[PDB]
């Protein structure tokens, strides 16, 4: 059975490698959230450092692609890193040939493509991540892009990606039903980042620390990572309501 | 580029895609090539299950690869092709260069240099081909005949034949034909070449193709009336 | 570096391309795409599967425009028609618009696409596309047509058809209904009657892509001044205008 | 078993079969010993031959004035090294005026038959070499093995019934370590080191082949009738 | 590369552009030469690249019309990949990458103006690769006098028919003083949230007066060797 | 099955066999550690004596790359070697455009890219050396150990090799009686001790230690191996703990 | 514009006797009318017993002779130590500079 | 490496035949039947479609017949798009011999460089043969009305009448019983016919499931006119001669 | 399938070590070295009685002071024949001298393992090559497709070759005359080959420093038969 060794078709049109490499996603046992207020992205995932020999700042999942755009992946870090390097490569040259920055979107486009190309062709293998990019676009305003080893990619009101990703998303679902909107309506990006939070903590069923979290956000003209300090006076308004 | 090694060594140490492209030239039609006194013959046979064919437009068995030389062959037909028309550009190749034509000879040892190159070159098969080359040197009035095989071997035969139940035919040139004496004319040389040929055909009608090459450029093919002759005659001496 | 420069596709013992029959198979498991065309206009539709409610569709375009009197649907694997459509876009271009200063008829385009369906069945190291389109077009000579791809790289001229999941009965539905006197509005409202046998859950504007070849539209050309450029003969109907087809059913 | 068709794979405990394959064409090689001072250094191999009829396959090869090896395994292979040591030694000198360090040999060495390990289509090399030189830091002897490894040490040997002329050598190794300023009595000590590793035969004329460099001393290669001294 | 062609078409021109309120307005005259000879006596200077972003083009004519089309070629496939309206930076950006590669080997001067998701645009091009901004720009050989009627009469805050007006004096003032341009006037105006319009033969000032004699000859005159129909059927 | 045949094949846990087999190599060589102190950094690495007749201090495994970075691999030791020659032809052409010497972390990724590209294809085998490496830059002092899947991290103490266990727990206790830091003098005392705990786990042979560090105050920045009185130093204070 | 060559002066000289030969040469470099050194060697012992020398151009003759000295080695390496005959030299030579028909050494060669 | 997964589509088997191109013929069994009968004031080329859909656009359709240039033309048998790859390089071919030559290229040369790009998928390059099979019906001025056959293996041959595809074996038998040398096309155009009407597996012949083409010198004096037949046409041809 | 370069478990190229019992099956090839000269004599084995012998070309012409002789599959020499030849001519361009035979030996090899995946298989062919130079006098090599080479002061390849080096082994001495050598070639030929040794199955042929490298006629050769046959009958 050597067509799921390779990217070809088996006798009931499936691609096993794909379908493998979509197991490989949540190898790091690791759940992520996307959300979009009214003037920002919040980006969110849970940061698990096991090993008390490890530098902690060192260990991240989230990517500053480029001044506006950033990203956050699910899978492990080898192929994560060899995603963004190529996002940002991808991200610098758009710029230079086209005069503006890569949109978010055109961006989940390309790496989308980069990847279709590993399941049809033979030599290169599917990387077994999946990309959520996020930015607030100067056209669609507040942006949420995903893309998978299939190759296929698409917007969002809001995401969640990882092994209790269902639990996560159905409480998003839920709070969209009741709101009747697309969108966090709230003014700060301060107040969006302990929306997404609290919803992860009430999905998941698990408290964070200033440690467990890690959040990333994207606001016009800039994408910024929150450090482990700005997280815990996060922490500290949800607990004082 | 597609690099694959085709042609390998097996255990026995033998080449068995080589040895495989033989028995494509055991399957092809019988060829057969037998040289007298002052000329050669070239033999072949075309099997009866094709009718309704075009005999004016359908390709000869018998190619001219220069003037004064002839290449027939069994096996693969398209395969063949390609030997021949390489052999052609060499044969202009040499003229150009030599401001002489080619030796019978050099055009064997050349034909048998693409076949063998075949053998250990990536990416590709040997050809499914045995070839039976001549003609006459320039200048020269003495026959050659000679035959080469997908292997690249190649050497000079008195009398020669390949394909279909080509050991047959073989079992009957080896007595038939005499070293101390071949051939002394061109009727004796075609009339053994067809009895050879009506050992393994069936019917001496238009299954049997006959090429005779003569010194100094002088080549012409048999029509159906005059190699019927020969058969005509061949069955009556026969029946005794 | 790549070292499969040999065929992934090969013949079997029984005469059969593997690669291709299970691509096809691929397109059978895929969501109901159609086409219809009448004596004015083509339509062409399909249904939009989302993959989660919290996901935007209209994102993700199913319907795609090749060339202003030229578009395209599928059926079976998304991530190969989009990368078809950029590669049939540019072809369109450098193959022809470039040469001959106006854009190919819709058997030629069709022709490119096939071409580079075809090699992806006998080139080296490569699967075949796991699609099929259908593609609509219109130009001055051959006036509208509507042609099918498959993943072999044949192609068929339609009257009117269907692809992927249902298929079988929505081609039975569409021999019934059919004439060569239908008008373009006849058809579309024929198309949405099709789609709705094969459709499950919710069959709204918001759930449904649909789109047309017809009469000229000089108000989404963008510029006036020149009397010979008169607009594109694509339009993509909005969500709010199928709904207003869906009540009068 | 299944992990062994090609160098690019892997075994599930993590050996590399091909690499070992070639190891053990070594073994299968006839012996050669390396021994050095602090002033010399010494190879000394035993040839071999295919019968009476034959001539004894050269073991040694010049690589430079100050450097040279011994082999044991594929002799071919061991002249595509040599030869690449030959232009690496000569491209030290025609670019830096400069003889090459002995170490640095060895480093280019390790380097080219990794390369020959990590890749697709290719194949190890099926050859150890003893390098021996004398450059600015005195006398050197490294030793070869196709995995890549290589190792300088004080006194080694390779080939078949290698390690008895390995044992005698680390019994020896405080004695024939400060033989300082005499050659002849170096090879002595390698001459009957590597007779640690006969077994029926005995050391002949046309079968003996002894190297030597040193600090006043050029590479030079000693057969025939100029080893009859030694036996 | 070779280092010019004296035989190719190389037209003397005025085109000018001229930014105004809410968009951005380009003109050009009509002649095309040849030498000291009038070839075209209307030809059209002012090229599309995407439906709201026009390009006038002078210099190599046949360079200017072949660079214009290759990047509005690549333009509109840049414009279907990224589900976006094209930009003028894009155009811009494309043009003189282009350009600056050949070294000026390609002989094209643009002026370069639009609308786009971003603003109102207006940029000039040269053969080399450099790129200018400005409110107001002029090239051609008629340049010097446009940019004259430019300097004495613009101001900030043009309205759109004030723009029209003193793009077409800039125009008049090479058809008239300069020999490499004359004819008419085209224009093209591109409004926000406006489709653009183009204005082909927006004025014309150089018509024709009616000849003294008619020379249509008797029939027969010209004298007559032989006789055939052509088969232009299969 | 046969999903561990070849190399960048999917098995249908989402795992790559061949880089889990090139592990078991790493875990078959010798052991070898890294320190970050307050400063700069500490290698340190095993040298198993396999014979008398192995020359003592001239079989040097430990490489510099560029002048500031210190790198160590436990595994296949000519892997480590192909490894860190394009360390530092990516070291060299940083510097030779952007004037400044290579980061840490940059430097990190490019090795980390360079060994994940060895997982994408069949035509070449995973690297078969786990790699410990690091030094100072502009932003200060940093340690990281990159492994044959790519994967790398930075890292307070880190180890590989046969030893890594018994080190990793030998490590885990200075970060915890030491969270102010570590001085650079007093990690190089600590590496030799770790480092003679860890021959317990290889304990047939007796072994040779050799240690290097790079740090801003003892060695101005620069990678610099211990030699001498300090290296004896070091040797003696690691001979008095075991005992 | 660049001009590749370059004259470092100097003179040359070889006879032949019996059962023996002498090549000599001075040793002034110059360039111009300026002295360089006063004692630059150019006769050179190529080994087995073959002296060379290669005036005119200095640059070009250092380059000639140090790929002569080359050639010597791999001979011995090449073909069993064996001693390169000057004949053989010579046409070695020969293939030298013709290499560079197209681009020649700038040199008067004795050996 | 990737050795594991290579076909090796252009080896012998132990009997000495191509496993891929006997597979490939296998293939081109199945498809539609296509006949070529060789008269001597023209040629008639017939083809039977496959399976026909009562929606398909049948005047706007081109799956069969194929032009190379105004004097020669193709019937197809296989894989459709394997087809128009090699029509295409068949065409330039014919413009590339009229550009050196000024003269038409002659029908057996243009065959052959056909048949010799088939070979050589069987040879070398490691990829799988073209799945089709060629009926070339043409004219030149050296040996007039050519019938020719090319398959996968890239060997051609020259006929009288041939069939191509399905049912040739029932097909040639019907075509060597009826068929002389004497005859006409208006005569072989009925033999083609009738010979599609009994070996075809669907219930009765009729007009859109069939594709029709001559080769006259029905033309103004001494040139070759070639005819693709329009539907109705094909419907008056079958009612003519009493099919239908 | 498996790799074209692949080592086995013993340590030996698994296509190398085929290509071995490929040159067992060939044709019978002697050589024998004396101080008046160097024979090559070899069989030539015609598969057939109408297939003109004198056609089969099994030694070969290198150089004027080199020869050779071939065993195994006979038609992958040619290229490695071309290959001497140039060498052997282009070595006397560049140093006006004849090149040495060890040299032209190493050259030969240097050709055998340059396949994988150059070349897509070894040679299935072994060579002895015998020759003359000024410094080590009269040599015989035998070059494998393994791209080792041995020197030999008598060597026998091909099917009959076990048992014709035993016979080599007793029979030959450093003091043989070129007369002698001769006769001990057709003599051991007549011992190991299938059919009759005669002038047309089988041939000879020598090389000396002062006649160079020559080919026997059909007309000697009858004539060392003939001699060969008496010498035996004598006692
Ligand atoms: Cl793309």
């Amino acid at each position: 059975g050597y067509d799921r060794h390779i990217t070809i078709f088996s006798p009931e049109g499936r691609l096993y490698q794909v379908e493998y490499a979509f197991k490989a996603t949540n190898q790091t046992n690791i759940n992520s959230l996307a959300v979009r207020g009214k003037d920002c992205t919040v980006v969110i995932s849970q940061k698990k450092v096991p090993d008390k020999l490890l530098d902690p700042t060192t260990v991240s999942y989230i990517f500053c692609i480029s001044r506006t755009i950033g990203m956050v992946v699910n899978g492990p870090i080898p192929d994560a890193r060899n995603a963004a390097l190529r996002a940002k490569a991808e991200a610098a040259e758009f710029r230079y040939k086209y005069g503006y920055d890569m949109p978010c979107d055109v961006l989940a486009k390309r790496m989308a493509n980069l990847s279709q190309i590993y399941t049809q062709r033979a030599y290169m293998r599917p990387l077994g991540v999946i990309l959520t990019f996020v930015s607030v676009d100067e056209e669609l305003g507040p942006s949420i892009y995903k893309t998978d080893p299939a190759g296929y990619y698409v917007g969002y009101k809001a995401t969640a990606t990882g092994p209790k990703q269902q639990e996560i998303t159905t409480n998003l679902e839920n709070h969209f039903k009741k709101s009747k909107i697309d969108h966090i309506n709230e003014e700060s990006w301060e107040k969006v980042v302990e929306f997404a939070i609290t919803h992860m903590i009430d999905a998941l069923g698990t408290e964070f620390s200033k440690n467990d979290l890690e959040v990333g956000v994207a606001t016009k003209d800039k994408f910024f990572t929150l450090s482990a300090e700005n997280i815990e006076e996060r922490l500290v308004a949800i607990a004082e309501q | 580029g597609y690099d694959r090694a085709l042609s390998i060594f097996s255990p026995d140490g033998h080449i068995f895609q080589v040895e495989y492209a033989l028995e494509a030239v055991k399957r092809g039609t019988c060829a057969v090539g037998v040289k007298g006194k002052n000329c050669v013959v070239l033999g072949c046979e075309r099997r009866s299950t094709l009718k309704l064919q075009d005999t004016r437009i359908t390709p000869s068995k018998v190619s001219k690869i220069d003037s004064h030389v002839v290449l027939s062959f069994s096996g693969l037909n398209a395969d063949s092709r390609i030997l021949i028309e390489k052999a052609r550009v060499e044969a202009q190749s040499h003229r150009l260069t030599l401001e002489d034509p080619v030796t019978v000879e050099y055009l064997t040892r050349y034909v048998a240099g693409v076949q063998q190159r075949y053998t250990q070159s990536g990416g590709v098969r040997p050809f499914g081909v045995s070839t039976l080359i001549a003609g006459f040197d320039p200048r020269d009035d003495e026959p050659k005949l000679y035959q080469t095989e997908p292997s690249g071997i190649y050497s000079s035969w008195s009398a020669q034949t390949i394909g279909r139940n080509s050991k047959t035919v073989r079992e009957f040139l080896e007595k038939n034909y005499d070293r101390k004496e071949p051939p002394a004319t061109v009727e004796e040389c075609v009339k053994l070449t067809v009895r050879s040929l009506l050992e393994v055909v069936q019917t001496g009608a238009k299954n049997i193709e006959i090429t005779v090459v003569k010194p100094d450029s002088d080549i012409v093919a048999l029509s159906s009336e005059e190699i019927n002759q020969y058969v005509t005659q061949i069955e009556q001496e026969k029946q005794e | 570096t790549d070292r499969y420069s040999f065929s992934l596709t090969t013949f079997s013992p029984s005469g059969k391309l593997g690669q291709i029959d299970y691509a096809l198979t691929a397109v059978k498991q895929g969501v109901t795409s159609l086409g219809i065309k009448a004596t004015n206009g083509v339509v062409i539709a399909t249904e939009k599967k989302s993959s989660s409610p919290l996901a935007m569709s209209e994102t993700l375009s199913k319907v795609s425009l090749l060339t202003p009197d030229i578009g395209a649907v599928y059926s079976g694997m998304g991530p190969d028609y989009r990368v078809l459509v950029d590669k049939s876009r540019k072809v369109a271009h450098t193959s022809y618009k470039r040469i001959y200063g106006e854009y190919p008829p819709t058997k030629l385009l069709v022709s490119e696409v096939a071409k580079i369906m075809q090699e992806a069945t006998q080139s080296g190291g490569v699967r075949p596309f796991g699609v099929s389109l259908l593609i609509a077009g219109h130009d001055e000579f051959n006036g509208f047509s509507l042609y099918q791809v498959d993943p072999s790289g044949s192609y068929f001229p339609w009257k009117a058809t269907a692809i992927g999941k249902g298929s079988v009965a929505a081609k039975t539905f569409l021999e019934k209904r059919w004439n060569d006197e239908l008008e373009l509005e006849d058809a579309i409202h024929i198309a949405l009657l099709t789609l709705k046998e094969s459709v499950e859950g919710e069959f709204n504007g918001d759930t449904i892509e649909l789109a047309i070849i017809g009469d000229e539209n000089p108000d989404l050309l963008g510029y006036t001044g020149i009397p010979t450029d008169k607009g594109p003969r694509f339009r993509k109907l909005t969500s709010q205008e199928i709904n207003d087809r869906l009540e009068a059913l | 078993n299944n992990y062994d068709g090609d160098t690019v794979t892997f075994s599930p405990t993590g050996r590399l079969f091909q690499v070992e394959y070639a190891l053990e064409a070594i073994k299968q090689g006839s012996v050669t010993v390396g021994l050095r001072s602090n002033t010399h250094a010494v190879l000394v191999a035993l040839k071999r031959n295919a019968d009476e009829l034959s001539s004894y396959q050269k073991k040694i090869i010049k690589c430079d004035e100050h450097m040279g090896l011994s082999l044991a395994g594929l002799a071919p292979d061991a002249r595509v090294l040599s030869n690449y040591l030959r232009q690496q030694c000569n491209y030290s000198s025609l670019v830096f005026n400069r003889k090459l360090a002995v170490e640095r040999a060895g480093h280019l060495l390790c380097d080219k038959a990794q390369k020959n390990t990590q890749s697709y289509g290719g194949r190890p090399y099926g050859v150890g070499l003893l390098i021996i030189g004398y450059d600015k830091s005195g006398a050197h002897l490294l030793e070869f093995q196709p995995s890549g490894n290589v190792t300088e040490l004080y006194g080694t040997a390779i080939g078949a019934r290698s390690q008895g002329a390995k044992t005698y050598l680390e019994r020896t190794l405080d004695t024939f370590i400060k033989i300082d300023g005499n050659p002849d009595e170096l090879i002595k000590a390698g001459v009957e080191a590597i007779s640690q590793s006969l077994r029926d035969e005995s050391l002949t004329v046309d079968n003996l082949s002894i190297a030597i460099v040193g600090k006043d001393t050029p590479f030079t290669i000693y057969d025939g009738e100029a080893v009859a001294k030694y036996i | 590369n070779s280092h010019t062609q004296p035989k190719a078409t190389s037209t003397g021109a005025t085109i000018v552009g001229v930014k105004f309120n809410n968009g951005v307005v380009i003109a050009a005259d009509t002649r095309s030469t040849q030498g000291p000879i009038v070839a075209d006596k209307n030809c059209a200077k002012l090229h599309r690249i995407s439906p709201k972003i026009w390009c006038a083009g002078a210099g190599t004519a046949a360079d200017t019309e072949a660079v214009t089309q290759l990047i509005g070629s690549n333009i509109e496939l840049h414009s279907l990949y990224t589900s976006r309206e094209p930009r003028v930076v894009s155009a811009l950006q494309m043009l003189k990458q282009h350009l600056f590669k050949y070294q000026g080997h390609i002989g094209a001067y643009l002026i370069v103006a639009g609308v786009d998701p971003t603003g109102s645009h207006l940029f000039s091009i040269h053969a080399h690769g450099s790129t200018d901004v400005g409110y107001y720009l002029s090239l051609g050989s008629g340049s010097l006098a446009a940019m004259a009627v430019l300097e004495s009469h613009w101001k900030q805050d043009l309205t759109k028919e004030e723009a029209i007006k003193l793009a077409s004096d800039a125009i008049q003032a090479g058809i008239w003083n300069d020999l490499g341009s004359g004819s008419n006037v085209d224009v093209c105006v591109m409004e926000i949230g406006k489709d653009a319009e183009y204005l082909r033969n927006y004025l014309t000032p150089n018509v024709r007066e009616e000849k003294q004699k008619s020379y249509k000859f008797p029939r027969g005159t010209t004298a007559v060797l032989k006789e055939s129909i052509v088969n232009i059927c299969d | 099955t046969g999903y561990d045949l070849s190399n960048s094949v999917f098995s249908p846990d989402g795992r790559n066999f061949q880089v889990e087999y090139a592990v078991k190599a790493v875990e078959n060589g010798t052991t070898s550690i890294g320190i970050k102190c307050n400063d700069g950094v500490v290698f340190a690495v095993e040298k198993l004596i396999t014979s008398k007749l192995l020359v003592p201090q001239k079989n040097v495994k430990i490489q510099v790359v560029d002048r500031h970075i210190g790198c160590v691999y436990s595994g296949l030791i000519p892997d480590g070697r192909h490894l860190v020659n394009r360390g530092r032809e990516e070291a060299a052409s940083f510097k030779k455009l952007y004037k400044t010497p290579i980061p840490i972390p940059a430097f990190a990724d490019r090795l980390g890219q360079y060994v994940q590209a060895h997982t994408l294809y069949n035509s070449v085998r995973p690297f078969g050396v786990s790699t410990i490496f690091g030094g100072v830059d502009k932003n200060g002092a940093h340690l990281y150990m990159l492994e044959p899947s790519g994967s790398y991290w930075g890292y307070k103490g880190a180890a590989t090799g046969k030893g890594r266990q018994s080190a990793k727990a030998e490590l885990e206790k200075l970060v915890d009686h030491h969270p102010e830091g570590l001085s650079a003098r007093e990690a190089v005392k600590q590496a030799a001790k770790i480092i003679y705990l860890a021959h317990e786990d290889n304990k047939e042979k007796d072994f040779e230690l050799e240690i290097s560090w790079c740090s801003l105050s003892e060695t101005n920045g620069l990678h610099k191996f211990v030699k001498g009185d300090l290296l004896q130093e070091a040797i003696d204070f690691a001979q008095k703990e075991i005992n | 514009q660049f001009n590749p060559y370059g004259d470092n002066g100097g003179t040359i000289l070889g006879i032949a006797g019996e059962d023996f030969a002498v090549l000599a040469g001075d040793t002034r470099n110059i360039t111009d009318y300026s002295i360089n050194s006063r004692y630059e060697p150019k006769v050179f012992d190529c080994g087995d017993n073959i002296v060379m020398s290669a005036n005119g151009f200095a640059a070009d003759g250092d380059a000639l002779v140090k790929r002569f000295k080359n050639s010597v080695k791999w001979y011995h390496f090449d073909h069993n130590d064996k001693k390169l005959s000057i004949n053989s030299a010579a046409r070695n030579i020969q293939h030298l500079l013709y290499g560079k028909r197209f681009f020649p050494y700038y040199v008067h060669t004795i050996i | 490496g990737s050795r594991r997964y290579d076909s090796r589509t252009t080896i012998f088997s132990p009997e000495g035949r191509l496993y891929q191109v006997e597979y490939a013929l296998e293939s081109i069994s199945h498809a539609g039947t296509a006949i070529g009968i060789m008269a001597s004031d023209g040629i008639v080329l017939a083809a039977e479609r496959k399976v026909t859909s009562t929606l398909l656009e049948q005047d706007t359709s081109t799956e069969k017949l194929y032009k190379l240039n105004d004097k020669i033309a193709v019937a197809v048998a296989g894989l459709t798009a394997d087809a128009e790859i090699l029509i295409n390089t068949a065409r330039i071919h014919a413009q590339n011999y009229l550009k050196t030559y000024n003269e038409d290229i002659p029908v057996e040369i243009l065959v052959r460089r056909l048949s010799d790009i088939k070979q050589g998928y069987t040879q070398h390059g490691g990829l799988r043969p073209f799945g089709v099979s060629f009926i070339y019906a043409g004219y030149d001025d050296r040996y007039g009305y050519q019938l020719y056959t090319s398959n996968p293996s890239g060997n051609y041959t020259g006929w009288k009448a041939i069939s191509v595809g399905a049912n040739t074996s029932a097909a040639q038998t019907l075509l060597q019983m009826d068929y002389k040398d004497d005859m006409k096309v208006d005569d072989a155009i009925e033999l083609a016919l009738k010979t599609l009407s009994k070996t075809t597996d669907s219930s009765a012949l009729t007009y859109d499931r069939l594709e029709f083409a001559t080769i006259r010198k029905g033309a103004n004096d001494g040139e070759v006119y070639q005819k693709i037949f329009k539907p109705q046409e094909i419907k008056d041809i079958l009612v003519k001669t009493g099919i239908t | 399938d498996r790799g074209v370069s692949t080592f086995s478990p013993e340590g030996r190229l698994f296509q190398v070590e085929y290509s071995l019992e490929a040159i067992k099956l060939g044709s019978t090839a002697i050589g024998i070295a004396t101080k008046e000269g160097v024979v090559l004599g070899v069989e030539k084995r015609a598969t057939s009685p109408l297939l003109e012998s004198d056609s089969i070309e099994k030694i070969v012409e290198i150089d004027r002071h080199i020869g050779c002789a071939m065993s195994g599959l006979t038609a992958d020499a040619r290229s490695m024949i071309e290959h001497a030849r140039t060498a052997a001519v282009t070595h006397n361009l560049y140093y006006d001298e004849d090149i040495n035979v060890e040299s032209l030996t190493q050259s030969v090899c240097d050709l055998a393992l340059r396949f994988g995946e150059l070349m897509s298989r070894p040679f299935g062919v072994a060579l002895l090559i015998a020759g003359h130079d000024a410094d080590d006098g009269y040599q015989l090599f035998h070059a494998e497709p393994s791209g080792t080479f041995y020197r030999y002061n008598a060597k026998a390849i091909g099917s009959g070759s076990e048992g014709a080096q035993a016979e080599l082994l007793n029979e030959w001495h450093s003091s043989l005359t070129l007369k002698e050598a001769e006769l001990l070639v057709l003599k051991i030929l007549k011992q190991v080959m299938e059919e009759k040794l005669d002038e047309n199955n089988a041939q000879l042929s020598c090389i000396t420093k002062q006649d160079g490298f020559k080919i026997y006629d059909n007309e000697k050769t009858a004539e060392l038969i003939k001699e060969l046959k008496e010498k035996e009958a004598a006692e």
